[PDB]
């Protein structure tokens, strides 16, 4: 719609004039089942989303799949949007299409501040999606050791079984991250859990 | 990440040195071998080299040399090899060698025996094509259990690139290399789209994202989302 | 460590040369370090005779139009292996039937190559009628210094290199690792661009070939 370009392009005075012209544009949505909050949050414009959240737009609005704007705040890497959405009361455990949490998309982007803010508000470090995978799997496979360590600051588990049966130590050994492997083993990661392939973490590492 | 890196380091890095390889006369092994029956392959790399490098390109789909004339073999492979060694540093992409690489039947039918003796003749020619020649012979197939080790002898095909299925790393980087330029949002996911395409075999994932942009180019949706990603999965 | 194979092979291969029964075939079983192809091609090279390398019946057509020659099964070296291999075993059965039947010239022999249960299958198909038995022991270091020298005369080598450490410091699997060190030393010789005969960079190649073993 019009608020999609007024929100994504950053037309501050034009979006404020559109809201003041018609209050319905704050809740109208296009075929993407998204309001202007999703577009302006996706683009990173803090003032527009502070005007929309100032008027009181429902922060828990989900699209056709079930995506909450906190996943934009975490994946996009905008700390101030995390402060605004967590300030307004965004759901830290909102279920999307595949059942993932914003912690997974903050760990994927290696955003430490967003992980500290979301986990500080009461996020679940061991939240599992439809594939039964946590943020430590993909954060341990992409090579994010500091994300793993700050997850361990919030009492995160290191022995989550994936849909194949692998653990974050398996995905860490697959990437051949010797520092993450030896560090996770030193922290207490079970080297005895076997996947469907019957491969131990010591066998996966080369 | 290691597949395409092996294709570049094994193909395009020695390709620019042929103008010098004609002078110093030290030619590395040209044989590049691809594999993997589940993954399609064989096109993204031939087109990637076809666009990156500016050289001569002689693509031959399958075995063009199954003509009933037994004496036509050396004329065909000799013409291709003489335009490769004389015209320009052409890259000979011989795909699907499983047809002529294995003897079929009926030994007394000296046509196949004679053209495989010609295969041994051009085998000695590619033995001689390791010194002062602008030859490039890349090879691809899908089943190695029927291939004779004569072509795969150590010293002829020394670049065995394996590709059974696209690993999760090339998935994540091939999604990031297209969402980094196009519009990015939260609905663009990498976990279910790094796990599901690991179960279901799918090629040209970058072209699938471009087709998704062609489904979100309708001037109604401004940021590409998972609706056209999964829709592109169930349609193309 | 291959002096027994050349010593014993001179009276077998070199018999129809100047002495004028003639042995028909011979087999060598063991770890394929050295002496399976380098011996037939080295003796066939010093003898200045023809030596062509080596389908279940078309290989016998090649071994029919090219029957008189020094032949050696090099390309092939229970449910499907005894039959699929038994096609080449039949090929050499009728080859021994031709060689046992008639000959156009002398110095015509065939050498077999097998290192597994198919040796017991060959003895199951050969009831000690016409065959020579020569054991194939693993090559010692004496069979490695001279094979590194012969495999080093082709490429340019400096006069200050110590072949004792690089030749004697390659134990373990087999003697083909010498040829692998030569080829990889040529790939790192192209990679590192040795100027003419630089010795320190040849020692760098020694490191780059000792890091893979």
């Amino acid at each position: 719609l019009m608020v999609c370009n007024l929100a994504y392009s950053g037309k501050l005075e034009e979006l404020k004039e559109s809201i003041l012209a018609d209050k319905s544009l704050a809740t109208r949505t296009d075929q993407d089942s998204r309001t202007a909050l999703h577009w302006a949050c996706s683009a990173g414009h803090t003032e527009i989303v502070e005007f929309l959240l100032q008027l009181g737009v429902p922060v828990n609005d989900k699209d056709d799949a079930g995506w909450s704007p906190l996943h934009i705040a975490a994946s996009a890497g905008r700390d101030e949007i995390v402060k605004a959405l967590l300030g307004k009361g965004a759901q830290v455990n909102a279920v999307n299409q595949n059942g993932c949490t914003p912690l997974h998309y903050a760990a994927s982007k290696n955003r430490h501040e967003i992980a500290v803010m979301l986990l500080e508000g009461g996020a679940n470090p061991d939240a599992k999606d439809h594939y039964e995978a946590t943020a430590m799997h993909r954060a341990a496979a992409k090579g994010n050791l500091k994300m793993i360590h700050i997850l361990l600051y919030y009492k995160a588990s290191t022995n989550i079984q994936d849909t194949e049966g692998n653990t974050p130590l398996h995905l860490a050994c697959d990437e051949e991250r010797v520092e993450e492997a030896k560090l996770l083993v030193s922290q207490g990661a079970s080297i005895y859990i076997e996947n469907k392939e019957e491969k131990t973490p010591l066998q996966v590492a080369k | 990440d290691i597949q395409k890196q092996e294709v570049r380091e094994a193909v395009e890095l020695p390709l620019t040195h042929f103008e010098l390889y004609k002078q110093i006369g030290i030619d590395p092994p040209r044989g590049v071998l691809m594999y993997g029956p589940p993954g399609c392959g064989k096109t993204m790399l031939a087109k990637a080299v076809a666009h990156h490098t500016t050289a001569a390109f002689i693509r031959v789909v399958g075995s063009e040399f199954v003509q009933k004339y037994l004496g036509e073999g050396p004329r065909m492979v000799r013409d291709v090899f003489r335009l490769a060694k004389e015209n320009a540093p052409a890259i000979i992409f011989i795909d699907e060698i499983d047809a002529i690489a294995t003897k079929r039947f009926d030994a007394q039918t000296g046509a196949d025996r004679e053209v495989q003796r010609i295969l041994l003749e051009l085998l000695n020619q590619m033995d001689g094509f390791d010194q002062n020649v602008n030859v490039k012979v890349i090879m691809a197939t899908n089943r190695a259990d029927t291939l004779d080790p004569a072509l795969l002898r150590p010293g002829r095909l020394d670049r065995k690139i394996e590709f059974p299925l696209p690993d999760r790393r090339q998935k994540r980087l091939i999604f990031s290399t297209i969402t980094s330029k196009m519009n990015l949002s939260e609905e663009v996911d990498l976990e279910d789209y790094v796990a599901r395409p690991d179960k279901i075999s799918g090629a040209d994932i970058n072209s699938i994202c471009q087709e998704s942009g062609m489904l979100a180019v309708r001037e109604n949706r401004y940021i590409v989302l998972a609706k056209d990603f999964e829709k592109a999965y169930k349609t193309v | 460590g291959l002096d027994k194979q050349i010593k014993e092979i001179k009276e077998v291969i070199e018999l129809p040369v100047k002495h004028p029964a003639q042995p028909k075939g011979v087999l060598l079983y063991g770890p394929p370090g050295t002496g399976k192809t380098l011996l037939a091609r080295a003796v066939a090279h010093h003898t200045d005779c023809t030596f062509i390398r080596v389908m279940v019946r078309e290989l016998f057509v090649m071994a029919r139009e090219h029957a008189p020659s020094i032949i050696f099964m090099d390309e092939i070296d229970l449910e499907g292996g005894s039959g699929g291999d038994s096609e080449v075993q039949r090929t050499m059965l009728e080859l021994l039937n031709q060689l046992d039947g008639f000959e156009a010239t002398k110095n015509i022999k065939v050498i077999m190559a097998t290192n597994r249960i198919d040796i017991l299958d060959s003895a199951l198909l050969r009831p000690g009628r016409i065959d020579r038995k020569i054991e194939f022991p693993p090559p010692n270091e004496e069979a490695r210094l001279d094979i590194l020298k012969i495999h080093s005369r082709k490429m340019n080598l400096t006069r200050g290199i110590n072949l004792r450490k690089i030749a004697e410091l390659m134990p373990g699997a087999s003697g083909a690792e010498v040829k692998g060190v030569c080829t990889e030393a040529g790939m790192y010789a192209l990679r590192e661009r040795r100027v003419h005969v630089t010795q320190e960079d040849f020692e760098m190649a020694v490191a780059k070939v000792m890091q893979k073993d």
